[PDB]
């Protein structure tokens, strides 16, 4: 099939410029309209650019006009958006696309990345284990917890056991306040499963480098 | 520019029946050559958006026959019949007559179910956390229905603590519940301060830590 | 002229009606051929958009489309077979039957009506109109109905796939249609124009090249030179406007045909836009329209070639029609069979047709018995050959009855009368054929024995025994390998072979020697008894032993009797009596050099236009590619008009381009002709008279080497140059690209590339219609066509229809053979490289597909590669094709080269020799010798002398063709002799001024020749390097006695006469060379037949202006009458070259020599 696969972004400070490179593959990427489309965080979606197959036809919605440029580069199958002079309100999830043969503009979407444009230094996370009073032996079931504070951007990846537990998971979406993120997430096994063994909550932020497992102890 | 606007934004259907988007757009959106140009999109909680219909009429090839599309000129609606789990999320349209394009509101779909109570529980701060001066007290309200729940904090049983960061998950696919977590956050000093705390959900839910530390 | 259309097909068998039909079904297949490949190349840019989009499937679909295109290839194969070969057998045996039987209706014809029309024209007309006729005849028909079908069919596919786009290309084909066929009447008829262009000039070219040695005697050669070099510029600013002409048309076609490009891809990108049609379809639409369109314009040329032959055909047919009121062949003619001979004339008039307002005849009655030999005596003048003509029935008499043995020729057989005459007429001319075969001309069945008997009746046997191949000898034309007195004697042989039972002699020993005449008089009477005999001559010899002697006075037979009756009689005969007692070089373009600027900017525009193929083919290709790609809308929308534009720029710079082209090259070829003719004449009129002499360098020769080496130098080098330029652009350019893009494709196409560029240069032969090869090679049996009429001896001696019919169709018979062999090959060749190119369209796209399938390549690179290389190589061809042929037009120029550097015996500019201030006018011949440089063999001269002294009228006399214009020549300064020694005034004219002796003297030619100017200016004449005053003009005009004439005629002195005085009478052109001669005041002057053509009363007033300035100036006069021979002072009489007698007129009456015989002719 077609495998978008986008790379670039992460963190940057107004007035500056990134370059977004999606490699494209499975589809003679050399004659196929390419679009860059974003949704912001309220949800909303927009359109952020077009660029003909193999051409100079490119288009712009009026805002990224004069700042947003957009190529691609068929040696390799690559499309690239380089961004400049981010205003603060372009953080963003930004997504490949794909034209549709008889007329369906994105057909297939890419995997999005994150862009986030703000002048604030990035701040890891606080990771606090969350468990009952002493392993309360709660009906037929346990359920824990794991809390990351203060931490930015927004991208940050949450696990337990490094994906062992996924059956009983319930990741909370992070708030913003304060300039600073807070998440939350849950896991419930039954009570023959964490006291007999421990579980372990992985928590990785990119834009720090940050990553720390925090076992669950009573 | 051309603006569209959904009418129905929160649109809840039972599970096993139709349910009807409606989106009108201005100007009368019309290409030049003559064809409409109008799409509708579809995205699934934590997944990029996937294409429904490349026209009013016509069908992207691999969606069910049960979604349909109708739009004359200055009006579209996308007609869903026979709702099944697989269908929730939200629902986009584009229109790529016009020089500018632009995505319409999202419309967010919900599968009626029947009502369902919380499974709260509460979770005293950490020791690595009190010994940075702070203390968050976590309460979880997992897998219940309707969305519309409120949460109370109780320190010292009287009090009604009202600083607290409250977080919703989208309904679940499985059973179509919702969960929530409430994290009430204080200081070290003001919460070695009190002993008696607990967590409402609202003849309520309650629960509650005896001490800090066990 | 435009009537009988079905009767121009009247000489057609069944089988060429057959023919005619298949060849005209094979022609609609052929025409249904083009079209239908649209169609299916429509269908497969589907193919290729869908698969590509997505292709595993590609490769089977292109596989079956393959097969289609094969197909329809071998289809389009046989029918232009058939069509060609086919149409091409037709007209050739409908040509072949019309030749002959026009010869043989031009055969038979009645002399009178014989004289209205000129022999040149008539025999040019034959060849050149059955020409003309078989060019309509043979491919222009079956190319029309090719063409009607390609135009057809390709409506039709324009209108059952897709109706709209073809209405609108029906809205801008009128202007399509009628841009190609101007296009090609313009490519057609681009050599004709040229011929039309120069005729004004031509003409006094010939007039001059044709009278030359006279031109020559009167320094008038630089006038003449002026006269030409303003008619050549006429004629160059003629081709230079057409040149412009059809250059913008050709540019205005281009750019046409380019926005009729951009129109339609611009509405088709609407359409495929639209929903309503794919790219594909658009395509079929769109090509099958314009090429249907197209084909109308090659209708044009195949419709004016049938008017022509239509035109052509009325005028051959009349002479096939025209019944002649005297017939040479009659089965109705009624046979004598006891032929005596008896001659019956009573109240015959008759006069020429060709002049019958003058009568000559006014009545003669004659009774002539059996054996009755029949003298007619009287001057030149009353028509002895007029009833020689009158005899045979070569005509008519309009009134009376003439009869031969009782009954009359008015009802009995022409050509058993004509059998039985045996006649010698004034000139005998040796034919061509063996000696063998003349003296067997006589009759059928003659075997060596009866001619040995008849030659050595003749005493024609010495001259038979001395050369070789005594009866195989290859006797040259007009009989110049022989003496004249062999040819008279084997005349009389030739006419003896037939044993006649009337012969008839007509002046039969003009040039004999005494002892030959003597032994073939002996010989006449020999076989005279059984025969009636009637002999006309000049020489009394052979008169005195006859039977009857009679008189004509004023064409009546006034006197008759025996001898003694005519001496008692007193008349003018007894008076008559009583008196009597290489190497080519490429030095071709070094004197074009001055002209280097309009080279420079013609080879720049050359490149540009070579460069428009590889152009035209990148936008071609990507402006498809505009809708195999998956983009949106927009960028279709926007593309496509971006390539429509530069669909208008590349028409517009095309326009631009052809036009700056053809301006520059044509107005560098008309430099070129101009500057070249100009030369060329110049330095023939330096030419010597000699150089004109030569058999190799004609009068003819010359006018056609000014008239098309001149104008093939500039072929040579500008069109060399241009084509070059232009194909390494277009061949160059487009092998690059496509060996960039992909390598693959193009070494498959690469491998034939040679084919595509036959074929494109084969169909641009095939509308240029290059004369055929055939009729330039059967030339060679033209001469016998041109000698058998041109003699008109024979023909006259005998009927000789049979003969001379019955050589030419033999003759006639190996190219026909030939002709249809021709047919066959060329049809196989057009069919084969026709076929050719649709199997290359087969062939390249279905490795193409199997590229694209692959991913070694896109759709558009392989229809780039397709149309850069394959249309590249096609084009190259059709460029190539319009080149004329090096390899004639180098060895032309090397011809040119020759004459122009060519080195002139007697100098005529330069002023070097002996110039002495002072002269006294006397002249002394010595021991000369003079041979012609043409006839090295026969010497005229023998070593004459002549002493001549101031104011001495010295008469030369002799035989017509003894040296009498020789000593003018030697004078003049046109043949230096090769020993001898003369003396003018104790100083050789070898060692003087070339132009201050042709500057002094002044003569009257033997022929009065005139300049197409005006009479005033014309009698003038004569004087050149000198402000002319009129009053010398007038004063001429009295002397010379023709102011009378002058003046009397409107516009006296500006009245323009026509080539030679045609307009005006003899006399009065004689007079005006008097006056001619008269206004140089020679110190030295020379008569040569003063008095040819002259009334009595106008001699003397010619004469007396001669004896008033006889004194002072040394005079020279030769002439036949004895009127101005009387009064000479000196008398020389020639015999063979050598002075006989000399010295006073009474001397020469003393002493009876044959001066005394000369004197005394007619004098009494
Ligand atoms: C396989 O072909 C065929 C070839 C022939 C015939 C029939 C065919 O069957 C079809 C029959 N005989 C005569 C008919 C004919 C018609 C026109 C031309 N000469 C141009 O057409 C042309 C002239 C340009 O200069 C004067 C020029 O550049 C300025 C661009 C020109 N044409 C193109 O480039 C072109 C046009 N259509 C194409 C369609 C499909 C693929 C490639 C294409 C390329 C030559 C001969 C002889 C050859
Ligand atoms: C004094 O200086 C010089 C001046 C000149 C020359 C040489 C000179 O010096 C030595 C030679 N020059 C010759 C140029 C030339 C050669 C051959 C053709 N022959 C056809 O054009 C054609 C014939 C068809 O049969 C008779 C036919 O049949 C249907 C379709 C034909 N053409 C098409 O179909 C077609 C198709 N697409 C086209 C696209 C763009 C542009 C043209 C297109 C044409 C046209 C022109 C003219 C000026
Ligand atoms: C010169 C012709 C008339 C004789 C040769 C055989 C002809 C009749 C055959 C050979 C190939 C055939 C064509 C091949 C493909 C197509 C495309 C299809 O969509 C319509 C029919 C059509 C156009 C066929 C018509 C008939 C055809 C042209
Ligand atoms: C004198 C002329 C008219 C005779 C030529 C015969 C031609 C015109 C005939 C013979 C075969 C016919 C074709 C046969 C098949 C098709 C396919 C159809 O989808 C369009 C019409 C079309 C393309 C026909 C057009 C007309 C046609 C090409
Ligand atoms: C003298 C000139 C105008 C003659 C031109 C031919 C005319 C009669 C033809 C040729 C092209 C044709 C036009 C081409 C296409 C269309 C689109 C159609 O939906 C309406 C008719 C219309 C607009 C046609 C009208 C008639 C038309 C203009
Ligand atoms: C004979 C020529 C030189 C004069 C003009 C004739 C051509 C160019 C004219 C005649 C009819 C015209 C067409 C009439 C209607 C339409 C339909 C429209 O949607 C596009 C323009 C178009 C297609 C016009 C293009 C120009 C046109 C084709
Ligand atoms: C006389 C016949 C040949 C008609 C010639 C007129 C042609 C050349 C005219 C008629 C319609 C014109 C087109 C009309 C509009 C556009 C859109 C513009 O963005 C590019 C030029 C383009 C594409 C024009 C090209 C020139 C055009 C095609
Ligand atoms: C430039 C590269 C890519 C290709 C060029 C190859 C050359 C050698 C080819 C391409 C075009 C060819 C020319 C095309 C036509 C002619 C005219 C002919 O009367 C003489 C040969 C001549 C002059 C050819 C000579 C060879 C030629 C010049
Ligand atoms: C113009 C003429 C002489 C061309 C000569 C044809 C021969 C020599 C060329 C032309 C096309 C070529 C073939 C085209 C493609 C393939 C398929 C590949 O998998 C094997 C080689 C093979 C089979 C090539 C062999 C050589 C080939 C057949
Ligand atoms: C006429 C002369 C110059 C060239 C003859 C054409 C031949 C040699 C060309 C035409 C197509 C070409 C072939 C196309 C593809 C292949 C397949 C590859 O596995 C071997 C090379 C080979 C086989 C190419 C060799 C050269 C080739 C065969
Ligand atoms: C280096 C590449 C171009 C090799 C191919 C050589 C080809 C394209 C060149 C070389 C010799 C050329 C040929 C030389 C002779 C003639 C005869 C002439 O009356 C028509 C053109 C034609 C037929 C030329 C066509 C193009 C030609 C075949
Ligand atoms: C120029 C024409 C007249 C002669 C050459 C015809 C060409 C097109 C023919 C001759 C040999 C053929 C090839 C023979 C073998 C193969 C290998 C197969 O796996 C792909 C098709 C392919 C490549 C064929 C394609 C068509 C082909 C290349
Ligand atoms: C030159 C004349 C006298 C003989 C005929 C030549 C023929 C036999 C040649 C010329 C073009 C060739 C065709 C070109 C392409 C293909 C497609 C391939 O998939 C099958 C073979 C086939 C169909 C070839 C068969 C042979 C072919 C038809």
């Amino acid at each position: 099939e077609v495998i978008l696969v986008e790379s670039g972004g992460g963190l940057v400070k107004p007035g500056g410029s990134l370059k977004l490179s999606c490699a494209a593959s499975g589809f003679t990427f050399s004659s196929y309209t390419m679009s860059w489309v974003r949704q912001t965080p309220e949800k909303r979606l927009e359109w952020v650019a077009t660029i003909s197959s193999g051409g100079g036809n490119t288009y712009y919605p009026d805002s990224v006009k004069g700042r947003f440029t957009i190529s691609r580069d068929n040696a390799k199958n690559n499309l690239y958006l380089q961004m400049s002079s981010l205003r603060s309100e372009d953080t963003a999830l930004y997504y490949c696309a794909r034209y549709y043969r008889y007329e369906a503009w994105f057909a297939s979407w890419g995997q999005g990345t994150l862009v986030t444009v703000s002048a604030a230094k990035t701040t890891a996370p606080s990771v606090y284990p969350l468990a009952p009073v002493c392993g309360d032996t709660t009906g037929s079931s346990v359920t824990l917890g794991c809390l990351v504070k203060g931490y930015f951007p927004e991208p940050v990846t949450l696990t337990w056991n490094s994906g062992s537990l996924s059956s009983g998971v319930h990741t909370f979406p992070a708030v913003l306040q304060s300039d600073l993120y807070t998440l939350s997430s849950s896991v419930t096994v039954t009570s023959s499963t964490w006291p007999s063994q421990s579980i372990t909550c992985n928590v990785a932020h990119p834009a720090s480098s940050t990553k720390v497992d925090k076992k669950i102890e009573p | 520019d051309v603006l569209m606007t959904q009418t129905p934004v929160s649109l809840s259907v039972s599970l096993g029946d139709q349910a009807s988007i409606s989106c009108r757009s201005s100007q009368s959106i019309v290409h030049s050559t003559g064809n409409t140009y109008l799409e509708w999109y579809l995205q699934k909680p934590g997944q990029s958006p996937k294409l429904l219909i490349y026209k009013i009429s016509n069908r992207f090839s691999g969606v069910p026959d049960r979604f349909s599309g109708s739009g004359s000129g200055t009006d579209f609606t996308l007609k869903i019949s026979r709702v099944e789990a697989e269908d929730l999320g939200v629902y986009y349209c584009f229109q790529a007559s016009h020089a500018p394009r632009t995505f319409g509101g999202g419309t967010k779909l919900e599968i009626k179910r029947a009502d369902a109570a919380p499974t709260v529980s509460i979770f005293p701060p950490s020791s690595e956390q009190l010994t940075s001066g702070g203390a968050s007290v976590v309460c979880f309200l997992n897998n219940f229905y309707p969305k519309d729940i409120n949460v109370k904090w109780k320190i010292d049983g009287s009090e009604r603590q009202n600083g607290v960061l409250n977080s919703w998950t989208d309904q679940d696919s499985k059973d179509s519940t919702y969960s929530m977590s409430s994290t009430l956050t204080l200081t070290k000093d003001e919460y070695e301060r009190h002993n008696s705390y607990t967590c409402e959900a609202t003849s309520p839910i309650v629960k509650s830590f005896n001490r800090n530390e066990c | 002229p435009t009537v009988s259309v079905f009767s121009m097909f009247r000489y057609s068998n069944w089988l060429d009606k057959l023919y005619m039909v298949v060849g005209t079904l094979a022609a609609i297949i052929h025409g249904a051929g083009l079209p239908l490949m649209m169609l299916v190349f429509g269908e497969m840019t589907d193919i290729f958009a869908n698969a590509g989009n997505l292709f595993m499937n590609l490769e089977e679909d292109m596989t079956r489309y393959a097969y289609y295109y094969s197909g329809i290839g071998a289809g389009v194969l046989v029918a232009a077979y058939i069509q060609v070969s086919f149409w091409c057998l037709a007209a050739g045996r409908q040509i072949h039957k019309i030749r002959k039987q026009f010869f043989h209706a031009i055969m038979r014809q009645e002399i009178g009506w014989f004289d209205v029309h000129d022999v040149g024209e008539l025999n040019t007309r034959l060849t050149d109109d059955v020409s003309k006729i078989n060019e309509g005849i043979g491919d222009k028909i079956g190319m029309f109905f090719q063409s009607m079908a390609t135009f057809f069919t390709g409506f039709i596919v324009g209108f059952t796939r897709g109706w709209k786009l073809t209405l609108v290309i029906l809205a801008i084909s009128p202007v399509l249609g009628l841009s190609a066929a101007v296009w090609a009447k313009i490519l057609s008829s681009f050599t004709d124009k040229e011929l039309l262009a120069y005729a004004k000039a031509g003409a006094v070219a010939e007039e001059v090249l044709a009278a030359i040695r006279t031109v020559i005697a009167f320094g008038g050669q630089k006038k003449e030179l002026e006269r030409y070099n303003k008619n050549l510029e006429e004629a160059k600013r003629i081709g230079i406007k057409k040149a412009i002409t059809a250059n913008i048309s050709i540019g205005a076609a281009f750019l046409l045909i380019y926005a009729s490009y951009a129109l339609a891809f611009w509405y088709g990108t609407t359409l495929v836009l639209s929903g309503e049609y794919s790219i594909g379809q658009v395509l079929t639409v769109f090509f099958s329209v314009l090429i249907g369109a197209f084909s109308v314009g090659q209708a044009s040329p195949s419709i004016e070639a049938f008017a022509n032959a239509r035109g052509a055909a009325y005028e051959i047919f009349k002479i096939i029609d025209n019944k002649p009121s005297i017939d040479s062949y009659s089965k109705s003619g009624h046979k004598p069979d006891n032929i005596k001979g008896n001659l019956e004339f009573r109240n015959v008039h008759f006069s020429y047709p060709s002049r019958k307002e003058v009568k000559i005849l006014k009545g003669l009655n004659l009774k002539v018995q059996s054996g009755q030999t029949v003298a007619l005596v009287g001057n030149s003048g009353c028509g002895k050959s007029t009833t020689v003509q009158l005899m045979q029935r070569l005509y008519d008499p309009t009134e009376g009855m003439v009869s031969v043995d009782g009954q009359d020729i008015r009802t009995i057989n022409v050509r058993f009368l004509r059998e039985i005459i045996g006649v010698v007429s004034q000139e005998p001319v040796l034919f061509a054929t063996t000696i063998a075969e003349n003296i067997r001309y006589g009759r059928e069945n003659v075997t060596m024995d009866e001619i040995e008997k008849a030659v050595k009746e003749a005493n024609a046997y010495d001259f038979i025994m001395k050369l070789p191949h005594k009866f195989d000898t290859l006797v040259g034309e007009r009989g110049a390998q022989l003496s004249g007195g062999q040819k008279q004697r084997i005349a009389i042989a030739r006419a003896l072979v037939r044993n006649p039972k009337i012969l008839l002699l007509d002046e039969a020993t003009s040039a004999l020697d005494t002892e030959s005449e003597a032994v073939v008089q002996v010989a006449l009477d020999k076989a005279r008894k059984g025969r009636t005999t009637i002999v006309i001559a000049h020489r009394l010899s052979t008169v005195r032993n006859a039977d009857v002697i009679a008189g004509f006075d004023d064409g009546v037979i006034v006197e008759k009797g025996n001898h003694d009756e005519l001496m008692k009689e007193k008349g003018i005969y007894f008076k008559l009596v009583t008196m009597q007692t290489p190497v080519s070089f490429w030095r071709i373009m070094k004197l074009n050099l001055t002209e280097w600027p309009y080279f420079v900017v013609g080879v720049f525009c050359a490149i540009i236009n070579g460069g428009l193929q590889p152009a035209f083919a990148i936008i071609f290709s990507k402006i498809i590619g505009v809708f195999t790609r998956i983009d949106d809308p927009e960028t279709k929308r926007q593309n496509s008009n971006l390539f429509s534009l530069l669909f208008l720029a590349l028409g517009i710079i095309s326009f631009i381009t052809f036009f700056l082209q053809g301006f520059t090259f044509g107005k560098a070829g008309e430099i070129l002709t101009k500057r070249l003719r100009y030369m060329v004449f110049r330095s023939m009129l330096r030419q010597d008279v000699s150089w004109f002499d030569d058999p190799k360098n004609t009068t003819g020769a010359l006018t056609t080497r000014l008239a098309n080496d001149a104008a093939q130098v500039k072929g040579a080098i500008g069109s060399r140059l241009a084509v070059i330029t232009q194909n390494i652009a277009n061949l160059g350019t487009g092998i690059i690209i496509s060996f960039i893009y992909g390598w693959q494709l193009t070494l498959l196409l690469l491998a034939i590339v040679p084919i595509i560029a036959i074929a494109g240069v084969v169909e641009m032969k095939m509308l240029s219609g290059q004369a055929l090869k055939d009729k330039k090679e059967l030339e060679g049996a033209g001469k016998i066509a041109t000698e058998a009429i041109e003699n008109f001896r024979t023909v006259v001696s005998l009927t000789q229809e049979q003969k001379f019919e019955h050589m030419y169709a033999q003759s006639l018979q190996v190219p026909y053979r030939n002709s249809l062999r021709k047919a066959h090959i060329f049809g196989i060749t057009f069919s084969f490289t026709q076929a050719m190119m649709y199997f290359s369209y087969a062939g390249c796209f279905r490795f193409g597909a199997y590229l694209v399938a692959h991913k070694l390549m896109s759709f558009e690179d392989v229809l780039l590669v397709f149309s850069a290389v394959v249309f590249g190589a096609m084009a190259v061809g059709q460029v190539s094709s319009f080149a004329p042929d090096y390899a004639k037009a180098k060895i032309s120029a090397a011809h040119i080269i020759m004459i122009i550097e060519k080195t002139p015996l007697i100098d005529s500019y330069s002023t070097e020799g002996l110039m002495p201030n002072t002269l006294e006018g006397n002249v002394t011949f010595g021991e000369v010798v003079f041979n012609y440089p043409t006839r090295p063999d026969i010497p005229v001269l023998q070593g004459l002398s002549l002493e001549v002294k101031k104011g001495q009228t010295l008469a030369l006399v002799g035989s017509s063709g003894c040296g009498k214009s020789t000593v003018v020549q030697l004078l003049e300064r046109f043949y230096d002799p090769l020993a001898g020694k003369v003396l003018l005034d104790g100083k050789e004219i070898k060692r003087l001024n070339v132009q201050w002796l042709r500057a002094h003297l002044g003569i009257v030619s033997q022929e009065p020749i005139l300049f197409d100017c005006s009479i005033a200016e014309n009698i003038a004449y004569g004087d050149n390097s000198r402000v002319v005053s009129q009053e010398e003009i007038v004063r001429a005009a009295k002397e010379a006695n023709i102011h009378a004439f002058i003046e009397s005629l409107p516009n006296k002195y500006s009245t323009k006469v026509g080539d030679k005085g045609t307009q005006l009478s003899g006399g009065q052109k004689q007079r005006i060379a008097i006056a001619r001669a008269l206004v140089r005041q020679p110190h030295i002057l020379l008569l040569d037949e003063a008095t040819s053509a002259l009334d009595t009363e106008s001699e003397k007033v010619v004469q007396e202006a001669l004896d008033k300035a006889r004194e002072g100036r040394t005079c020279i006069v030769i002439a036949h009458r004895l009127s101005t021979i009387q009064n000479a002072d000196l008398i020389v009489v020639f015999q063979n070259g050598r002075v006989k007698e000399h010295g006073t007129h009474q001397q020469l009456l003393a002493q009876k020599g044959i001066y005394f015989s000369m004197v005394s002719v007619q004098a009494g």
